[PDB]
């Protein structure tokens, strides 16, 4: 049991225009394949179903949730949500400049028009609230009072813009202060006319089961894999299949990275919706989450819908590792998660933690020559026996497949402790480096953990004593052979 | 990347009795092994004519940096390598096992019986566990 959230309850979480989640429903069946979504600002939420458009990659400026310009994308990143934090509005706004000028023609700026019904709106959501009138150079205003302390908002009688000045004796993150002017919003350009935009839909992740993922290859050239004699190729045929039609994704001009199978759901969701009278165009715009490797986000809550057409919304990190891990990577179903992790992002730096089964046999497996090497490059950061990166070499040898696993793991045991031997005197050498004796006193211990496992799969130290290191050659195996019985 | 070239760079001083960074040809296959790689004969030739038309037999960083430069490109699919190792993996313990191997492939359509399927693991199998750890996977898909 995994305390989530279900149903209404969670689409009220999700941000999702209601009409939307439900159109979603049916593509979560059809497919048979797990949908899931990043948090959608709740401000966002009606602007979205009044069919407002939605933004893609080309405008990277956070959106706003509060004032007179919650839900919008303001070109003053300082009225978003990222309000207070210099760091943030300053990336904000070198984003949204950008846009201006690198898409010049495709995305502008435009001044916010609040409506007679979004006012409404927004003093339902306690977010502002239309206060007394002022008259300034001939012109009716209305006040629009905010709990906020910097700024000051007043909106236009005649057209309904809305203004915003800085407030007597405050300051502006960026150090500013300034009167009366228009708050203005990105926007994009459709047909000759440039339209705000507001926040759309993120997917964190999708995950389409095994049999869904099938139908994505062509049905003979699974054929001329299906009937390999070799087995061995056989089956790296089968996964380079995998790979190819399911796992691997490329960048696009505007989507981001992605897969095909993925395009494919893009377009099917952007349709699903579009039948229920979205008239914005599309509400999904890009690859998912797992495939932001540069600047990966990571949030508390993810709304998900399964293939039975069940809303879930996770309560935190660990719970929504829990949910995937129970019923999707161990269920046959196709899953990868964001390569970043478990790293630092180069992007944003940041250090997100996913659980990784590779690593938990990490301390029970030898490593191969090569993890050796890289972690004699990487080791190189801070800051000649090639014996050891020639055994490691030895011990995932390839040739092993025409032996018995009797065989096999003789011979292994064998090559581990050959392995085991060469970092031992070199250790018994200089400590070189001070943290180059823990690589070793590590692989040390991998090696034994690995050949003591070995052993009782059929009958450590005990035996590291009745064995030749003095003459190299296939003299100390002799010895080695009789003592394993 | 920067580790890229620090790793090549990294094992060509780990056996190069010439101190200068210029092995031989004889050993210009023990490096890319040592590293990763199986060159066959024959691309350990046609290669080191090509780049190396020098005609001396001696590679040095410039040499074998540049080489790598190419074949490590559509190789790189180590990324979905290890994403599909994890695919298998349903138990999450590290190891593909048959069981859940026979799970991948009845999915995909092709079914097994146990036998065909203990034939597969114990193919890629190298240690003789009886299971395959991502290592093995790496060399039944690469090797
Ligand atoms: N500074 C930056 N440079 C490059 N890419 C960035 C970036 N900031 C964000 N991104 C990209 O943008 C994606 C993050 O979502 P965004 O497009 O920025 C808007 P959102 O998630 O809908 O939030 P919002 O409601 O605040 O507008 C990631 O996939 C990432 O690639
Ligand atoms: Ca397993
Ligand atoms: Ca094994
Ligand atoms: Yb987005």
């Amino acid at each position: 049991r995994i305390d989530v959230l279900k149903g209404e309850k969670a689409l009220k979480a999700s941000g999702l225009v209601p009409e939307h989640a439900d159109a979603f429903k049916k593509i979560a069946r059809e497919l048979n394949t797990y949908i899931l979504f990043r948090p959608v600002n709740k401000l966002a939420t009606n602007l979205i179903k009044s069919g407002v458009a939605t933004k893609g990659l080309n405008v990277h400026g956070k959106s706003s949730d509060w004032g007179p310009v919650a839900g919008y994308i303001p070109f003053d990143q300082d009225l978003s949500k990222k309000h207070g934090q210099q760091l943030a509005v300053e990336k904000g706004n070198l984003e949204n400049k950008k846009s201006i000028t690198e898409h010049e023609g495709e995305i502008g700026k435009i001044p916010l028009k609040l409506d007679h019904l979004r006012i409404e709106e927004l003093k339902e959501n306690g977010i502002i609230l239309k206060g007394k009138k002022e008259i300034d150079n001939g012109k009716k205003y209305y006040l629009l009072e905010s709990n906020n302390q910097v700024y000051e908002f007043r909106i236009s009688d005649e057209n309904n813009e809305v203004q915003y000045k800085t407030k007597e004796g405050k300051i502006t993150v960026l150090g500013e202060k300034f009167n009366w002017r228009n708050i203005e919003v990105m926007a994009k350009n459709v047909e000759g006319v440039l339209k705000p935009l507001t926040a759309d839909y993120d997917l964190f992740a999708l995950a389409p089961s095994l049999t869904e993922i099938k139908k994505q290859i062509p049905q003979k050239e699974w054929d001329k894999v299906v009937n390999t004699p070799n087995s061995l190729e056989k089956q790296k045929g089968v996964t380079n299949l995998l790979i190819k039609y399911g796992i691997e994704r490329k960048p696009d001009s505007t989507k981001g990275t992605l897969s095909n199978w993925q395009k494919q759901m893009l377009d099917r969701l952007n349709e699903a919706v579009k039948y229920t009278g979205y008239t914005g165009g599309d509400v999904v715009n890009h690859g998912t989450e797992q495939d932001n490797e540069e600047f990966p986000e990571k949030d508390n809550e993810i709304f998900i819908i399964n293939p039975e057409g069940e809303f879930i919304l996770t309560k935190n990190w660990e719970m929504t590792g829990r949910f995937i891990e129970k019923n999707i990577t161990g269920k046959d179903y196709l899953y990868y998660f964001n390569r970043s992790y478990n790293k630092i992002a180069p992007g944003n730096k940041a250090y997100i933690e996913w659980t990784d089964p590779i690593t938990k046999a990490k301390i029970n497996t030898i490593p191969t020559s090569a993890e050796f090497i890289k972690n004699l490059s990487s080791i190189r950061r801070s800051s000649s026996v090639k014996k050891i990166a020639g055994y490691l070499s030895d011990y995932y040898n390839s040739a092993n497949h025409i032996f018995s696993q009797e065989k096999k793991r003789k011979i292994s045991i064998f090559r581990g402790i050959q392995a085991y031997n060469e970092i031992e005197n070199v250790l018994k050498s200089k400590q070189i480096a001070p943290e180059y004796k823990n690589y070793f006193q590590y692989l040390k211990e991998r090696i034994t953990n690995q050949v003591q496992l070995l052993l009782t799969h059929q009958k450590f130290k005990l035996l590291y004593k009745q064995l030749n290191f003095t003459e190299n050659e296939t003299d100390n195996f002799e010895v080695f052979q009789k003592i394993i019985d | 990347t920067e580790e890229q070239i620090a790793e090549f760079k990294e094992a060509f001083s780990l056996f190069d009795k010439d101190g200068d960074g210029t092995i031989t040809t004889k050993e210009l296959g023990t490096v890319m092994r040592s590293l990763g790689q199986n060159p066959t004969e024959a691309e350990l030739q046609d290669m080191i004519n090509e780049v190396d038309a020098d005609g001396n037999g001696t590679i040095d960083f410039p040499e074998f940096l540049t080489m790598m430069a190419r074949k490590m490109k559509d190789t790189d699919s180590e990324e979905e390598i290890r994403e599909a190792f994890r695919v298998f993996d349903k138990d999450g313990n590290g190891y593909i096992s048959a069981a859940e191997l026979r799970h991948v492939m009845t999915n995909l359509g092709e079914k097994l019986t146990d036998e065909e399927v203990d034939e597969m693991i114990r193919e890629a199998d190298i240690d003789g566990d009886g299971q395959v750890n991502y290592e093995e996977f790496v060399q039944m898909m690469t090797a």
